[PDB]
């Protein structure tokens, strides 16, 4: 399948998340996602077609997760927007108050600003430290998705946010949404990966 | 392109505006090291703000007397606490919670020289027993009611 940022992907048949980035560890592909999107060796399917297993993940605490993927995936430098796509350029990260978009299988694409950084997140599961919190609106869904600048530099991968009954936060103003997301960076060094760029 | 019309949907950034926008974007991020070394221990923090009238500045926080920075394009704002104070207050939330219903998230949050805890809206009192036990400096949080639930 193509691999590119916002797409849906399912776990072990039961869950649903999207991808983060395309990256390789040197020949292995993989892309990057939320660790609370999945448990070391849970498999992950794209369009019912088992694409890869999750290699490796850190949840709580941080939120962060690989997917190693088969020599049969195509890595693309993309994060999808509508029915066109954002070329992913790097991952220098952004100021906060820069302006910052996610996409995802539930909201699609969507943008705000960086709000605040090193954010605890006080998670059902455990803390995590370390987030970032925008007030680009999302949902259940979401989850692993891309978080990307206007001019293509990743920022991140959706973590979690004040959702509604609804299920998403999209209803209430930006002003009272937070949308965090996990740093990228500190995947790509902790995991020895490599950004897919275009 | 298709990017423009999610600008100025979700940012009211019109097409106008994006090179302002976009000159302000760089200079945070190419002078924050070097706004950080200039404002020294008294550094609070730097951010991208917009303006009133839909443009866009980058603002330098001090805890110092200073009024002006070395480097262009830079609006300095005087504040009451370093951002090694709300670093320390917030380090101290996280032992807290390290040993919380109600509690959403904490954060140092520059733009309003303070450590951020959100909490669910009716919560304000377990913000209030999370700060106490932490032994935060009330004077450096401040709690924000915040809707739905993390
Ligand atoms: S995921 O990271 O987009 C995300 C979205 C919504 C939830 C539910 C929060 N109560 C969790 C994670």
């Amino acid at each position: 399948a193509n691999i590119v940022g916002g797409i849906e992907y399912s776990i072990n048949n039961a869950s649903l998340c999207s991808v983060g980035f395309s990256v390789t560890r040197g020949a292995t592909k993989g892309f990057v996602t939320a660790g609370h999107c999945g448990t070391v060796n849970a498999t992950a399917r794209i369009g019912g077609a088992v694409v890869g297993t999750f290699a490796a993940r850190v949840f709580p605490g941080n939120d962060r997760a690989w997917v190693s993927l088969t020599s049969a995936q195509t890595l693309l430098p993309r994060v999808a927007n509508g029915s066109s796509f954002v070329t992913v350029r790097g991952s220098t990260e952004a100021a906060v108050g820069a302006a910052v978009c996610r996409s995802g299988r539930t909201t699609g694409y969507q943008c705000g600003t960086i709000t605040a950084k090193n954010v605890t997140a006080n998670y059902a599961e455990g803390a995590v430290r370390g987030l970032t919190q925008g007030n680009a609106c999302m949902g259940r869904g979401d989850s692993g998705g891309s978080w990307i600048t206007s001019a293509g530099q990743a920022q991140g991968v959706a973590s979690g946010g004040n959702v509604q009954s609804n299920g998403n936060n999209c209803g209430i103003p930006a002003s009272q949404r937070s949308s965090l997301f996990e740093r990228l960076q500190p995947i790509l060094s902790q995991y020895g990966l490599s950004l897919v760029t275009g | 392109p298709q990017l423009k019309f999610a600008m100025q949907r979700d940012l009211g950034i019109f097409p106008t505006q994006l090179p302002q926008y976009l000159q302000t974007e760089k200079l945070a991020r190419t002078q924050a090291a070097a706004i950080e070394r200039e404002f020294g221990a008294q550094f609070a923090g730097s951010w991208i703000e917009r303006n009133e009238d839909g443009s866009f500045k980058l603002v330098a926080a001090t805890s110092g007397a200073r009024k002006s920075s070395t480097l262009g394009g830079v609006e300095v704002r005087n504040v009451r606490y370093s951002l090694k104070q709300l670093q320390s207050a917030m380090e101290q939330l996280d032992a807290g919670a390290n040993a919380l219903d109600g509690v959403q998230s904490w954060y140092v949050d520059p733009r309003s020289n303070a450590v951020v805890v959100k909490v669910d809206d009716g919560a304000t009192d377990a913000g209030v027993d999370f700060v106490a036990l932490s032994g935060a400096d009330s004077a450096q949080v401040r709690i924000e009611s915040s809707p739905g639930k993390l």
